[PDB]
């Protein structure tokens, strides 16, 4: 080096430039074989030996130790994919290391790096205007058959691929359950409040869907029953043991007299505590935190069912569904502890099943509203977490579509029709630019290429004929509905993928394209690494 | 929440807690049951002081030495149909009362319908799942403060654009020293 | 520019980049002082100004 | 200088992984397959602490054994869930998995794709499950002599096959009295209080069930009676002594007097608890903690008898056996909870070691199974037969289907899809045939292992099932002729069969559909 001693290394100019892409080609090229209905898994192992059967980008992405600062960009970039939308985390990598690649060709000619960018953003906003114009409004087709095709076809590159038309109705039946009321403005689906349960055992076609909620706990005492028909639930948030007096007060005995009278009214506080909820007509208690054994006796002859350490966010959605209200203290707005009967829950069945040696409680038809709950079945425990996570993506699926109530065909209907869009657009510039324009085009036509590679077909005369379809869509009026097609890899034939069912939320691809751009743009400013030397 | 009134609080809600080291020496059977009835009648009659002056959202400073906010007062501030907002810091309460114009108040006996803070919209906002956050506009008095939020994809991007934006800010504070 | 202990900062600001570094040299270790001085008043030119001083110390 | 991307990870990728993962698979099955049929032989391990486990079971073997590869860690893991599911079949899903993912190699190398397989597998799963329901033959409860039967055929195979007459009703009167309903239309058959105690000595034919619970423990003070005609015995949970509270509580005395005032209520205390219990009239004291020594003084007055340190789960098997209910506080003594179904009361010693029976019982609902034997390897593998008989007899009660053993069912399955399969055209057929021609390992399996022409014996049996009504043939496993099952009397649950075609499938679709496998990332 010679001057400038910053005790670590510097690489300027196309070294640095040449390598940033080779970072993240790398990085794109472990996920180009588990894209599409052709794709398979893989299999992860750590060094103690915690095998994970996966194919989704997040996952796969996440395990991965990676400390190329070039590629560390991308494995952030799918998490973010994960959060925003929940679909196409290994789409979006795919199209963002393909823009890279396709800008060094002209960074290493005389094409100057800021030519590039300010073209690509051009590409990006009329991309999406176009978009806007390929769009299909559920409405219009079938509410109940725009919804079953929707969900199915994020259920395909999964291992419940051939079990979609089960598993669909399932997914479909537990979003219109939890379908929450807002001020009549536009109603509110949440998703993360389906509990999923896995337990190994019988077939994958024998997962049930609870009508009501499932918990992963037992009852405390072999004594207690184990099924009431009309339950009143009353749900706790504090522990039900013995009381005792707190750090700053002690007690000081100088009479042995009143010693027995004392040590006698620290076990009839919390006696009289329960004699309070059980006299409304309570029979289920549900507490997160501990019982202890002296009071798990009062439940015994009473005849009613107490769960210990039970988790809060569990709590908050049993408490929601039944009516009943979650309380920290039997205080009011007096200076007495007092528990009216008007704060219980009420269902109609909790039966403690048992479900391959464990057991289990179910909660069902709760009356105040509705809720859901899936218990999967799979071969091990490597299999039941590979339906988890391939369902998660199918319940996120169906939330974008009723929110916001647009698809686009899937299958490669819209690259395809972008590369040609994009090419006659950037006809009309006549500046440098004119070059960035073309490159989005064409950079955007991976995603076919590697849909006919996993499938073991010619790649050449099926992506030759895509563009040559679409080319009628857009001259010759009398020719619009050819816009429509896209791939079939089943056979090796363009099928109208409107009507054979393949369709896809507009946000999954609005949201890939703005990503996948903003990622290129700060990976392709930079000119020098300096590398510090570790103390 | 909407027509809120704010209010800056710098005192705790537990149980009594002196400068001195003090206890509480229990003697016999009878006095068991009043350390827990008297407790209980302290912390409700400080919570029946807020809502005679018709607060909604409450703010309290962080503390340390003593807990700020026990499960009691919780429990009766929810059933005033009060928002409670614990863990503020000591360095941006200036912040605070330059821009919705609070009184802080440090007693009891001095939260009075006038040390409060008028405001028109006072809602938390619920982001695609990077987290959620507070918003607070309309006030009645605004003094001459402002914020920005920074959004982006990358945290090294986030870093650059905020840069970027202080760069701009430099300059608009170069051309009032010297108008040239 | 990567730190030794795994921190990555992408940066443009002249204040910056002479901040990040780790020079030994005495009489470069005055020119990070340097560009911090117009970053305080001006707030911007931090890269004119060690460009400047960088070519007046080399007429020298 | 020294710049990495991925940080030392090994990748393979390619068909390298998938012949790696089948031949994985086969070696697993390739250690099991002479422990099938009346004629299989023993093994032995040795575990990392020093004992050694004999046996003939196929999830005790495989779940000894430590493989590195990940292919291989997928097939000692279903071994189990076939274990906790069904408690028989685990070595018949082994075998069998192996061959239904050795016939998927020969169509990987004719270019075909990995996911035409899975359609194939999947859709004669469903064909599968059809027919066997249809070949099903009910079974009678009621019957007592048909449920000696269904038990006689399962432990026919392991080392229990000489004592055959004695652990056929033994592992029936067990669970015959478990079932038992408590509230709503729940029936339950636990066998968690089904409790068995080994005792080396003896011989194998003094093992017996005992209408009440053992327990090994004794009576605190040697003046109280070890024999008792018609107890009421009442459990408690609490400790009758004298402890100190958690209200942080402390003295301060200052007179003559005060200190051996103290010391005189730690007495009046233990005779207020006593006189509390007395009042109730019982004859035997259970409690799950300890006793003073005055306790005791006040407890031989009334002449009661007392059991100090009694475990949890052996205080909530006698509730269940003698009628009582686990009571903490001394003062909520009622008459509901005093057990008074019990008959007898004995201590006894076997071999310098006192044991404390409870027989003799009115209707009791939970039992103990005492083993008499040899050593405590010998015992050790009759425990793991009984628990092989009683989870069979469990599936009856709650599937009352049966079908028939031996092989017959396995080739009326293979029949019923070759002739269904040359209905079909496309691709799809030739691995629609393989599933179904992958399924005669299990009586092939049968005639290696006894001794006998493996290829004249198959061809007679696959031309004897072309008849109409013929799908009860089988092989005998103990001659190596072909007879009819009608007659010899071999047959089996629903719902073992159930899960071993399901489980297998799914362990070869599963593995199926790996193309690369990334070794070490350290968490
Ligand atoms: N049945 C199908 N036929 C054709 N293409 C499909 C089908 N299902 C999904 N695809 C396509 O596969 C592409 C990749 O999806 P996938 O491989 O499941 O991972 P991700 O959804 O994370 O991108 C999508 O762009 C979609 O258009
Ligand atoms: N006497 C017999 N003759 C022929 N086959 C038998 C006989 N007894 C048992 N079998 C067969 O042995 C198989 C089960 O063998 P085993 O290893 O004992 O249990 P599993 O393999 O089901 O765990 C069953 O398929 C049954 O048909
Ligand atoms: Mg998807
Ligand atoms: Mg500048
Ligand atoms: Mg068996």
């Amino acid at each position: 080096e010679g001057p400038l001693s910053v005790f670590g290394d510097r690489s300027t100019g196309e070294t640095i430039r040449s390598q940033n892409v080779m970072a993240a080609a790398s990085i794109a090229n472990i996920v180009k074989s588990s894209l599409g209905p052709v794709g398979l898994d893989k299999m992860l192992v750590d060094d103690i030996g915690d095998v994970t059967i996966t194919n989704d980008g997040a996952t796969i992405l996440k395990l991965l130790e990676v400390e190329h600062p070039a590629a560390k960009v991308l494995c952030e970039l799918a998490d973010l994919q994960d959060k925003e939308v929940g679909d196409g985390t290994t789409s979006v990598v795919i199209i963002a290391a393909e823009l890279l690649k396709n800008a060094d060709e002209l960074v290493k000619q005389k094409i100057h790096p800021t030519s590039v960018i300010s073209g690509y953003r051009l590409a990006c906003k009329e991309a999406v205007r176009y978009i806007n114009e390929n769009l299909i409004v559920n409405t219009d087709e079938l509410g109940r058959d725009c919804l079953i095709n929707a969900a199915k076809t994020s259920m395909s590159s999964k291992i419940i691929g051939i079990n979609g038309d089960f598993f669909a109705n399932m997914v479909v039946d537990a979003v219109l359950a939890i379908k929450y009321t807002d001020i009549r403005g536009q109603p509110r689906y949440p998703v993360n409040s389906v509990n999923i349960l896995k337990a190994h055992g019988r077939s994958q076609m024998e997962s049930m869907l609870i009508s009501g909620y499932a918990l992963n706990c037992v009852v405390g005492s072999q004594g207690m029953p184990k099924r009431i028909v009309n339950a009143k639930i009353a749900c706790l948030d504090f522990s039900l043991q013995k009381t005792k007096m707190k750090l700053g007060v002690q007690v000081v005995i100088t009479d042995p007299e009143k010693l027995d009278q004392i040590r006698q009214r620290e076990s009839d506080i919390t006696k009289e505590r329960i004699q309070k909820i059980l006299a409304t007509g309570a029979n289920v208690i549900l507490t997160t935190g501990g019982i202890d054994d002296m009071c798990l006796k009062y439940f015994v002859e009473a005849g009613a069912m107490a769960v210990r350490r039970v988790l809060k966010r569990d709590l908050k959605r049993i408490a929601k569904a039944s009516g009943a209200t979650i309380l920290s203290t039997l205080a009011n707005l007096e200076g007495e502890e007092t528990f009216e009967a008007a704060m219980l829950g009420q269902a109609e069945e909790v039966v403690q099943e048992r479900i391959c040696d464990d057991e289990l409680i179910l909660i069902k038809n709760t009356k105040a509203r509705t809720s859901a709950s899936i218990i999967l079945r799979g071969a091990n425990d490597f299999m039941c977490d590979e339906m988890e996570r391939s369902l998660h993506d199918a319940l996120c699926v169906v939330k974008r579509v009723l929110e916001s109530k647009s698809v686009v065909p899937g299958g490669g209907a819209v690259e395809a029709a972008l590369s040609i869009y994009l090419e006659n657009y950037a006809t009309s510039m006549g500046s440098r630019e004119q070059l960035a324009i073309a490159e989005f085009a064409r950079s955007l036509l991976v995603i076919p290429n590697t849909l006919a590679v996993n499938a073991a077909q010619d790649s050449t005369d099926l992506v030759a004929k895509l563009r040559a379809f679409h080319n009628e869509a857009q001259v010759n009026p009398e020719r619009k509905n050819l816009k429509w097609i896209g791939l079939d890899l089943s056979n090796g034939k363009p099928r109208d993928n409107k009507q054979a069912g393949v369709f896809e939320p507009t946000i999954v691809k609005v949201k890939s394209l703005k990503f996948a751009t903003e990622a290129a743009i700060t990976i392709l400013r930079i000119d020098d690494l300096i590398k510090l030397h570790p103390e | 929440v909407e027509k809120a009134k704010i209010g800056l609080i710098q005192f705790c809600l537990s149980a009594p807690k002196t400068d001195m080291d003090n206890q509480i020496v229990v003697s016999d059977y009878a006095q068991m049951d009043r350390v827990l009835r008297e407790e209980r009648a302290y912390i409700l009659n400080l919570v029946k002081q807020i809502k005679k002056t018709g607060c909604n959202v409450l703010l309290i400073q962080k503390s340390i030495l003593r807990d700020a906010l026990s499960d009691l007062a919780l429990h009766f501030l929810n059933k005033m149909k009060i928002m409670v907002i614990k863990d503020i810091e000591r360095e941006d309460i200036e912040f605070i009362c330059k821009t919705i114009g609070t009184k802080p108040v440090a007693h009891i006996d001095q939260f009075t319908a006038d040390m409060l803070g008028s405001a028109e919209l006072a809602e938390e906002v619920n982001l695609n799942g990077s987290g959620k956050l507070l918003k607070i506009t309309g006030c009645a008095s605004p003094g001459k403060t402002v914020t920005i939020v920074v959004r982006g994809s990358n945290k090294l991007v986030i870093e650059e654009a905020e840069r970027s934006i202080h760069d701009a800010l430099c300059v608009i504070r170069c051309l009032v020293k010297k108008r040239a | 520019i990567q730190d030794g202990k795994g921190d990555v900062t992408i940066t443009n600001d002249g204040a910056t980049i002479l901040k990040q570094m780790q020079v030994l040299h005495p009489a470069a270790r005055m020119l990070v002082e340097l560009s911090k001085a117009q970053d305080i008043e001006a707030g911007d030119g931090t890269t004119s100004v060690v460009i400047i001083a960088g070519s007046l110390l080399d007429s020298c | 200088p020294v710049l990495v991307l991925s940080q030392n990870t090994k990748r393979e990728s390619g068909r390298k992984v998938q012949s790696g993962n089948i031949n994985a698979a086969k070696t697993i099955a390739d250690i099991i397959r002479t422990c099938l049929g009346p004629k299989s032989m023993m093994k032995m391990l040795l575990d990392p602490m020093g004992g050694i486990v004999m046996t003939n079971d196929g999830n005790a073997i495989l779940r000894e054994i430590q493989v590195q590869h990940p292919a291989a860690k997928s097939m000692i893991e279903i071994s189990r869930t076939q274990d906790e599911e069904v408690g028989d079949g685990t070595t018949s899903v082994i075998i069998l998995a192996g061959e239904m993912l050795s016939v998927a190699e020969h169509f990987l190398e004719q270019q075909m794709h990995p996911t035409v397989v899975i359609s194939a597998y999947r859709k004669a799963l469903d064909d599968m499950i059809s027919t066997l329901k249809k070949i099903s033959i009910p079974v009678d409860i009621s019957d007592s002599d048909m449920m000696l039967n269904i038990i006689n055929s399962s432990i026919t195979t392991k080392a229990i096959s000489r004592w055959s007459s004695l652990a056929c009703n033994i592992a029936l009167d067990a669970v015959k009295m478990v079932q038992f309903e408590e509230n709503g239309r729940k029936e339950i058959d636990i066998k968690k209080y089904a409790r068995v105690e080994k005792i080396p000595g003896g011989i194998i034919e003094d093992s017996c069930v005992l209408r009440g619970v053992m327990i090994n423990k004794d009576v605190t003070h040697p003046r109280m009676r070890r024999y008792i005609k018609n107890p009421r015995i009442v459990l408690l949970d609490s400790s009758l002594e004298y402890k100190k509270g958690e209200s942080q509580t402390d003295i301060e005395i200052t007179r003559e007097e005060d200190f051996t005032r103290i010391l005189q209520m730690e007495e009046e205390y233990i005779q207020q608890l006593c006189e509390d219990i007395i009042q109730l009239k019982p004859d035997v004291v259970i409690t799950e903690k300890g006793i003073s020594d005055l306790a005791q003084h006040y407890l031989m007055r009334a002449n009661i008898t007392a059991i100090r340190r009694v475990r949890k789960t052996d205080n909530n098997r006698i509730a269940r056996a003698c009628g009582a209910r686990i009571v903490s506080r001394p003062e909520e003594l009622r008459e509901d909870d005093v057990g008074t179904g019990a008959g007898l009361l004995e201590i006894k010693k076997i071999g310098d070691e006192y044991f404390t029976f409870i027989t003799d019982c009115k209707d009791p609902k939970a039992c103990t199974i005492l083993l008499r034997g040899a050593s405590k390897e010998i015992l050790s593998e009759v425990e793991r037969n009984l628990q092989d008989a009683m989870q069979v007899c469990r599936n009856v009660l709650l599937d009352p289907q049966l079908v028939p053993g031996g092989g017959a069912s396995e080739m009326a399955v293979a029949h019923a899809l070759t002739e269904k399969s040359k209905a079909m055209t496309g691709v799809e057929q030739w691995p629609y045939r393989a599933v179904a021609q992958a399924l005669e390992v299990i009586p092939r399996t049968l005639i290696q292992n006894c001794g006998a022409s493996t290829i004249r014996l198959l061809t007679s049996l696959r031309a004897k099932h072309t008849q109409e009504n013929c799908e009860t043939w089988g092989v005998n496993g103990e001659t190596g002729t072909l007879v009819d099952m009608k007659e010899l009397g071999i047959w089996e649950p629903l719902a073992v069969k159930l899960q071993t075609y399901k489980t297998a499938v799914e362990t070869a679709v599963l593995l199926l559909r790996i193309d690369d496998i990334v070794s070490g990332h350290k968490k």
